[PDB]
């Protein structure tokens, strides 16, 4: 119909005066889609807020990572007859105790892994414990539904706290009140007066095994991770649930604290995200470790690592959310290959050594590399604007 | 009943939850943005009435079943 | 006409020009609506949702720690 | 407690029992079989028809019962990470 | 008392294993049957609380509100379902589908609104455009496209939209849309398949030196380590 | 033989090592 | 060409040969306190 | 050449549509459904056509704030069709699964 | 009610000055503590 003719200008002036540099790939080049016709009052005012909205996003995953050392091992402590379960530093970062399905709670010491005396008087598994920075106790907690109180001034039990229908996988001690939070198969945390050995709080919303715990001086002040693939943020001065998450599709079986940032990671078999306490505003992702997660322990400069259910060990960097260092854990002789695991694991109070507490009877400590040097010791490599998330 | 009855009721147990005289617990849906009003109300009517017409054609399929037994007693 | 609240509200036209506002159906009950995730927007990221500044990721002084120990 | 109990009743719901040393293995089989099932649960990825945890329990207790006669238990159809956790928790209830 | 026998049979049972979800909708079958409301509403309401996250009970309530005719509650329903799994489709597709089929495509223009504010796969999409579709309308199945190609980038969702604008019926649009294209894909993503395209169109418009000159610009543009079908359509062309 | 016969983007998970 | 005794099997290689000579290599049996 | 065209279509759909998963799943029983529609009955374009001469203000497609939404209450015709329609559906299916 | 739940260390136990309270800890420099530690025992 030759209407008009010559593409000739048009094809190239079309293609190339715009910003050169792709800024999201998906650009819609705002200016040039402007001249069709059709629903511009209402569809293209929604079409250019959601271009806004992907810009963000795809600019906002973009934090150049921070380079902060490898890690490697240093020593293999081999003494426990079960796989290792729990794992806790006491405040003073002079020794660890280590609970297993042996029965027994080794404590070590941290700095020449020498085997201090060994406690005894559990009847399963035990599945957690803590040492209490204000008290000179230690709670532990176990499969056979009993929660202990020892006296580490006379090495001995001297608490016993009772209501629990069933296991229990994990305790927490409040840092400021003289009160205990546990969590177990009932579906059900328990929070327990230390003196009077009394269950205050029943906080009781979850479907299935409370499978983490976390415990704070803030409001939310227990945060409970749990089969469901839900995080219920509790307030314990009513005993009543805040914000619930539900962004998980499997049980998330790590919860973590940042010791400095007021914000917190949880891991699941799919993903590891972090929230703004508050309100629970997610913050982003940590993909990349497609394992059972079983474990997060943040440092104090800004590492994260999440051990896996297979020996897989990722070191996390906490601000660009880049996993800068893949790490295989290597079973102890013995071993089968399907007895790499990892359950438990814990920064010391320094956050230069990380204890690691394997399906294997034996507890590693890991330590970073002392030259530094980053030109020598590249992390994994970092590729930008690949795509926007799908989320 | 056939030719004389005393109108023999039958015998609950004392400890029943009797599953008859209301919801057994009673939970009702949640309401939503769209007005329900009329689409249960407009037809209580209808609430009893289906019942009533539903036990009715139980009633009746029972009968002819019970004399079915004679229609088809020899086939 | 003696119908009184047989119904939920009508969503509400927000006050962020969002047209219409169906997340009074999650919102009901658990008294506390007001914390309920129930968008698309709670999907993304806090850096990057847009119409957020700065975000302080700091512990919330000692006052509040004093009144919340306290209470 | 007598007069309590006369004139209130057991109020046997809610209250647990320790386990007494009779109970012992019968609970640690019930801890057992729960962990496996978390493990099963969580393994699977999304959308592959979750219901298999029954017929793996089974082949987990065939496995303790072939270990305890030394006998190889070897499965053609079954897939590896089932395989390789069966063996884990094996190990694990043979060590104790 | 027979309605007793069933009805303490069927509690027990569901008090029994109360995580068996058969169970449930068993009983809300059987007693559907003779008291159709009340009770049953209760008893799924019951079994959504043991389990809310499971579908097929979502689904056998909505089918029993359809049954008897309750149109409202049904579409309250779906309104709670959609609200409580914003990611599985099921539900977004059977509420569609419904508002489609009462006649009341006034709803369903802003049912497909709220699921679009998900960002749903390109089949929500494409369900969307081909409901528009069937009641013309095509000056807002426009929009929907320009939303679609912003949220999916890719050279398919252009080509669809290119190709709509030819159904419709025009000639400025469809080569504006594929200059929009062009610009927008930058690069990095144009491949050959959109170059034929652009190409074929120009065809069907009988208009000859806006073709070659595209073939000549599609063939300076990619290396020719990949022209294979860009040339293999250009021969085609030119001695065509 | 006999025996070898009788017997952007995201990934899924991955578990050990199989040895026969 | 020498035969191993049953008693004299190995069939696991030492710690050392599994995790280098870099590694503090504890095996602590016995109670110390 | 059209009633090639035509064949064009089927045997593109035929080697189409010839379980994977729901989500798969959720689409194709859909647009099966969609099939089986017959829309576009004379009360849509009257709808259309009558209220629109007497737009003083808003639009009867504008749904950015309208109301009367909420209250759309269908005829006896629609949702008696939607009672058959899924009566067919639950037919097919038991008539399917044995 | 039972013999049990009868009162029982009804006087809780806090950290004295030289079993590590926290101010302790705070004071203390447990960096260079560690280090020295881990060379200790390397030297035997």
């Amino acid at each position: 119909t030759v209407r008009a003719d010559s593409e000739n200008p048009s094809s190239q002036v079309i293609t190339k005066f715009s910003d050169p540099n792709k800024k999201i790939a998906g650009q819609v080049s705002m200016q040039s889609l402007e001249k069709i016709k059709g629903v511009p009052e209402a569809a293209h005012r929604i079409a250019g807020e959601s271009q806004a909205s992907l810009v963000k996003r795809t600019l906002a995953e973009q934090i150049r990572p921070e380079w902060h050392a490898p890690w490697t091992l240093m020593r293999v402590i081999s003494g426990h007859l079960g796989w290792v379960r729990c794992v806790d530093v006491e405040p003073g970062n002079q020794w660890f105790c280590t609970g297993a399905g042996d029965r027994t709670i080794k404590i070590w010491d941290l700095a020449s892994g020498v085997l201090k005396l060994t406690l005894t008087g559990h009847i399963a598994t035990v599945r957690g414990l803590a040492v209490s920075p204000r008290h000179p106790y230690l709670f532990s907690c176990g499969e056979d539904k009993m929660v202990k109180c020892w006296d580490l001034e006379t090495n001995k039990v001297i608490r016993h706290y009772h209501g629990h229908l069933s296991g229990v996988y994990a305790l927490k001690l409040h840092p400021t009140l003289d009160v205990l939070v546990t969590a177990g198969r009932d579906a059900v945390a328990r929070v327990w007066d230390m003196r009077t050995r009394q269950n205050v709080h029943v906080l009781s919303g979850h479907k299935s095994t409370v499978a983490s715990l976390a415990v704070q001086e803030f409001d939310p002040q227990v945060v409970t991770g749990s089969m469901d693939s839900t995080i219920r943020l509790w307030d314990l001065a009513a005993g009543k649930t805040l914000t619930t998450l539900t962004h998980h599709k499997k049980t998330v079986r790590a919860l973590s604290l940042h010791p400095d940032e007021f914000t917190f990671a949880s891991g699941s078999s799919d993903n590891i995200k972090h929230w703004k306490f508050p309100e629970g505003a997610f913050m982003g992702n940590f993909e990349g470790h497609n394992a059972i997660v079983n474990t997060l322990s943040i440092n104090s400069d800004n590492v994260m690592f999440s051990g896996a259910d297979n020996g897989s060990m990722c070191f996390w960097d906490w601000k660009s959310g880049h996993k800068y260092q893949e790490l295989q854990s290597v079973v102890q002789p013995g071993s089968l290959d399907s007895e790499a695991g990892i359950f438990a694991s814990s920064f010391d109070k320094t956050g230069l050594r990380l204890i690691t507490c394997e399906a294997d009877k034996s507890v590693k400590i890991y330590k970073q590399v002392d030259n530094a040097t980053p030109e020598t010791h590249p992390n994994l490599p970092w590729t930008p604007s690949n795509l926007r998330r799908r989320y | 009943k056939a030719a004389g009855i005393n109108i023999k009721l039958f015998r609950r147990k004392k400890n029943e939850m009797d599953y008859n005289a209301s919801i057994p617990f009673e939970k009702k849906p949640a309401i939503g943005f769209y007005d329900t009003s009329e689409e249960d109300r407009q037809n209580f009517r209808e609430k009893r009435e289906a019942d009533q017409k539903i036990i009715e054609n139980g009633i009746r399929n029972n009968e002819m079943e019970s004399e079915g037994r004679k229609f088809g007693h020899f086939e | 006409r003696s119908a009184k609240s047989a119904g939920n509200t009508l969503a509400l036209q927000v006050t962020s020009s969002g047209a219409v506002d169906y997340n009074a159906i999650a919102r009901q009950g658990h008294e506390h609506g007001e914390l309920v995730q129930a968008s698309f927007r709670d999907l993304i990221p806090l850096r990057a949702r847009l119409g957020v500044g700065e975000i302080s990721l700091e512990k919330p002084s000692d006052e509040q720690k004093q009144e919340v120990a306290n209470k | 407690n007598l007069l309590a109990r006369q004139f209130e009743g057991r109020h046997s719901t809610g209250v647990a029992k320790q386990i007494t040393k009779q109970r012992v293995d019968s609970h640690q089989d019930l801890e057992l079989r729960a962990a496996v099932m978390n493990d099963i649960l969580d393994m699977i990825p999304e959308g592959i028809r979750q219901g298999k945890s029954k017929t793996i329990l089974q082949h987990l207790s065939e496995a303790w019962r072939c270990w305890k006669a030394n006998i190889p238990w070897k499965v053609p159809g079954l897939p590896a990470p089932i395989e390789n956790m069966i063996l884990r928790y094996v190990k694990s209830k043979a060590d104790w | 008392e027979f309605q007793g026998r069933k009805r303490k049979e069927f509690e027990d049972a569901i008090r029994r294993n109360r995580l068996a979800m058969g169970h449930w909708m068993r009983y809300g079958q059987w007693e559907l049957d003779q008291k159709e409301f009340a009770r049953a509403r209760s008893v799924f309401e019951r079994a959504l609380d043991v389990d809310s996250t499971y579908i097929p009970l979502w689904l056998k309530y909505i089918e029993c509100e359809m049954k008897n005719r309750n149109i409202n509650h049904a579409r309250n329903l779906f309104d709670r379902a959609v609200t409580q799994l914003p990611r599985v489709d099921k539900l977004w597709y059977k509420y569609v589908y419904m508002e489609e089929m009462l006649g009341n495509i006034t709803g369903c223009r802003q049912v497909f609104e709220r699921w679009l504010k998900w960002e749903p796969d390109e089949n929500c999409w494409m369900s969307y455009i081909r409901m528009e579709r069937r009641y013309h309308e095509n000056e807002r199945a426009r929009g929907i496209y320009e939303r679609f190609v912003v949220v999916h980038p890719e050279v398919t969702n252009w080509l669809r939209w290119a190709r709509f604008e030819e159904e419709c019926g025009n000639a400025a649009n469809v080569r504006q849309v594929y200059l929009a294209a062009i610009d927008a894909l930058g690069q990095e993503f144009l491949n050959e398949r959109f170059f034929i395209a652009f190409a074929k169109f120009e065809i069907r418009q009988k208009e000859y030196e806006r073709a070659r000159t595209i073939f000549k610009y599609a063939i300076d543009f990619m290396p020719r380590s990949k022209s294979m079908e860009l040339y293999k359509e250009y021969t085609h062309f030119e001695k065509q | 033989e006999q025996h070898k016969r009788r017997f952007e983007k995201d990934k899924s998970i991955k578990t050990w090592n199989y040895q026969p | 060409n020498a035969v191993v005794l049953h008693e004299d099997k190995q069939y696991y290689p030492s710690a050392e040969e599994v995790y280098g000579s870099n590694v503090d290599i504890m095996v602590q049996e016995q109670d110390t306190q | 050449i059209e009633e090639s065209e035509k064949w064009d279509q089927r045997l593109r759909k035929k080697k189409q549509t010839i379980f994977s998963d729901y989500h798969s799943q959720a689409s194709k029983d859909y647009n099966r459904g969609i099939r089986d529609l017959k829309p576009d009955y004379e009360k849509y374009d009257k709808d259309k056509k009558e209220e629109k001469s007497k737009s003083r203000s808003v639009a009867l497609y504008d749904e950015a704030e309208r109301l009367d939404w909420v209250s759309n209450k269908p005829d006896k015709e629609h949702v008696e069709r939607l009672v058959e329609s899924i009566k067919k559906q639950d037919q097919r299916r038991l008539k399917n699964t044995k | 009610t039972s013999s049990r739940a009868l009162p029982a260390h009804l006087k809780l136990k806090y950290r004295q000055e030289s079993q590590g309270t926290e101010e302790e800890v705070r004071k203390q420099d447990l960096r260079e503590a560690l280090l020295r530690a881990e060379a200790a025992h390397f030297a035997t």
